[PDB]
């Protein structure tokens, strides 16, 4: 895969990882919501291989709306 | 002169096959009660290490050379034998001839630290005592062929008999009593790790049950970290209660003890001068403690 | 970014309250902090305690 | 080592009560710990007002990191205008041999290495003070190796309940009843000590491991049989209680098993980690004991010869 060779480019450039560029290259679900008390915007963020919101590996147990 | 040398006095009633023995046993490793300049050879045979009752094993025998002191023999008088320990009286002179007891070949500027005879037998007749000489083979193997022969004994309950060292063979194999001779250090193994691999499961309790190789990294990480965040990281916080904070302590003594046992200190190391780097099987190498 | 990803293993060792309760990222803009609460250059003078708490429905019951 | 050793000279400010002038030739062999391996320093420098951290006064728990970060050396000789010493991670004499006061309740055996602990007992709290100076000297206790790994097992136990909103105080050696002062750890110093732990805890479970834990079961069907193995469990300990409810079994097949020793790989790991930890929270035993002519016992209050080891 190219996700490979973008981790050597990052890995060369850099000297280094962190986790900060580990789930930056892998998808980002990014969503803006706005505020109940003072009007305005924020974003709510779930990773991808996280174990939040919506993610890759955790999903038990999987939260619903209906109520 | 200035060197310090202990003088160990053998008991008169030798006979002529006893004393030719004692002749041949030049470069070896002999351990001492105390340092001191005269000494009988009663504490220097292995009947001197038992505790009954019970002649000691492969644990006892790692832990009485902590308390024990390695002296290597000089020349062997017919009166006297002359052994300088290594600890003291080394530290002036500088360089001590040494034959091996190890098939294993040694290679110039080696650390070696002493085994007792687990790998695989001197007995006087006349003087009714047992002369066990531990095996100076080197301390990177030392930590290995220990550790193989614990693995052999779980098994107990592929071939761990290959090792090459500088391109030669070894047979572990090669019987019946070595097994239970090394009984007892198999038993503290499984009792400590398993001791060890209960209460970090009891305190951390989802290290095996957290996700495999991507959160348990990001896990690893932070506790890996040197920020202040550390004690949020770890803790879970009639009936019974699980005495864990007791099991810490007597687990940590218990690898605490074997933490002096199983180090294996590099106590000698060999400078070959004038002559072939690689001394073999039954030849006297020169040795260098550290200044 | 790091506070962002050392409170997933939070809820990953369970140190979080509520075994149902499930996680949520959220990123607070700075217009949105303004207007609410705090300055903004007092949050400039890397890690910072938050304490945070949940409250149940119409009942005076919270975490 | 030199060929003449390394003598460092700690030298004494000139004013000076002659009653502490005694007292400090009452400290003959004592262990002193100095920052560095200069040459010339003072009694400030050694005294425990410049051994505080930065504004806070560090407990007995916290104690211990500042003592590796620093040289432990021994006073040879008290002089009136110095006070003489020889460090030990340098080559410590021309000759090998120190004489060390015993400032401990125990006495010694031959051969037992020496590591060295805080004043943490009860009663026996001594501090030296010289009072022309204003300074206070704490000097730390010199105990055989296997006591002072259960001295930092109390405290550091300790310190994990007070993270949790009975008992652990006591111990015992040769007999002796003696238990240790302590009232609060610093929670600093507590997660430097924890996060020493839970890093060398997890580097010892290796591939290996799960395959010997597949033989709980069978060391408590062998405890039944002979009491060398009842004299591991103790009641005390989590397995004997874990092997009651727990009936683990191996995994199977390992990946690339063929090539590779599991349990080999398991152990090896597991001395460099956990077999280790014994010298990562305390210091180092730098120091056994040889007596010349032959004292199987040193007592407390008296001298002994001293040697490195290793």
């Amino acid at each position: 895969s190219l996700v490979e060779w973008l981790d050597r480019g990052w890995e060369a450039l850099a000297g280094g990882d962190r986790p900060d560029w580990l789930w930056s290259r892998r998808s980002i679900s990014v969503v803006l919501r706005h505020h109940y008390g003072t009007k305005q915007r924020f974003v709510v963020v779930s990773y991808e291989n996280s174990v939040a919101w919506g993610g890759r590996r955790a999903r038990p147990p999987l939260l619903s709306s209906a109520l | 002169a200035d060197g310090f040398e202990t003088d160990i006095a053998i008991p008169s009633g030798i006979s002529r096959p006893d004393a030719a023995a004692l002749q041949r046993c030049e470069g070896r490793v002999v351990f001492l009660p105390t340092i001191r300049r005269q000494l009988t050879l009663a504490d220097v045979a292995h009947e001197s290490f038992v505790s009954g009752g019970v002649s000691p094993d492969t644990l006892g025998l790692l832990l009485a050379y902590r308390r024990r002191f390695p002296a290597v023999i000089t020349r062997v008088l017919p009166t006297r034998i002359v052994a300088c320990p290594l600890d003291v009286g080394l530290t002036h002179a500088g360089t001590v001839n040494l034959r091996n007891t190890s098939p294993v070949d040694l290679c110039n500027g080696d650390p070696i630290s002493l085994v007792p005879p687990v790998f695989e037998d001197v007995r006087l007749d006349s003087l009714d005592l047992t002369l066990r000489f531990p095996v100076p083979l080197p301390s990177p193997l030392a930590r290995e062929i220990v550790a193989r022969l614990v693995a052999r004994g779980i098994r107990d309950l592929p071939d761990l008999n290959v090792l090459y060292y500088n391109g030669s063979r070894l047979s572990l194999l090669a019987l019946g009593p070595v097994n239970a001779e090394l009984r007892s250090l198999v038993l503290n193994m499984v009792y400590s790790i398993t001791e060890g691999t209960t209460i970090i499961l009891t305190l951390i309790p989802r290290l095996f049950a957290l996700s495999a190789q991507d959160g348990y990294v990001n896990a690893l990480l932070q506790m890996q970290s040197v920020t202040r965040e550390a004690a949020q990281l770890i803790h879970p916080e009639g009936e019974r209660r699980l005495p864990l904070y007791e099991a810490l302590v007597a687990w940590l003594t218990h690898a605490g003890q074997l933490g002096d046992t199983l180090a294996l200190a590099p106590v000698v190391r060999v400078c070959t001068f004038d002559g072939a780097a690689v001394v073999r099987s039954g030849d006297m190498a020169p040795v260098i403690r550290y200044p | 970014m790091n506070a962002h990803l050392a409170n997933e293993v939070q809820y990953d060792l369970g140190h979080v309250p509520g075994r149902p309760s499930s996680l949520v990222h959220v990123i607070i803009s700075s217009e949105c902090l303004a207007a609410a609460g705090i300055p903004l250059a007092a949050l400039m003078r890397a890690n910072f305690q938050v304490e945070i708490q949940t409250r149940a429905h119409a009942t005076g019951d919270c975490t």
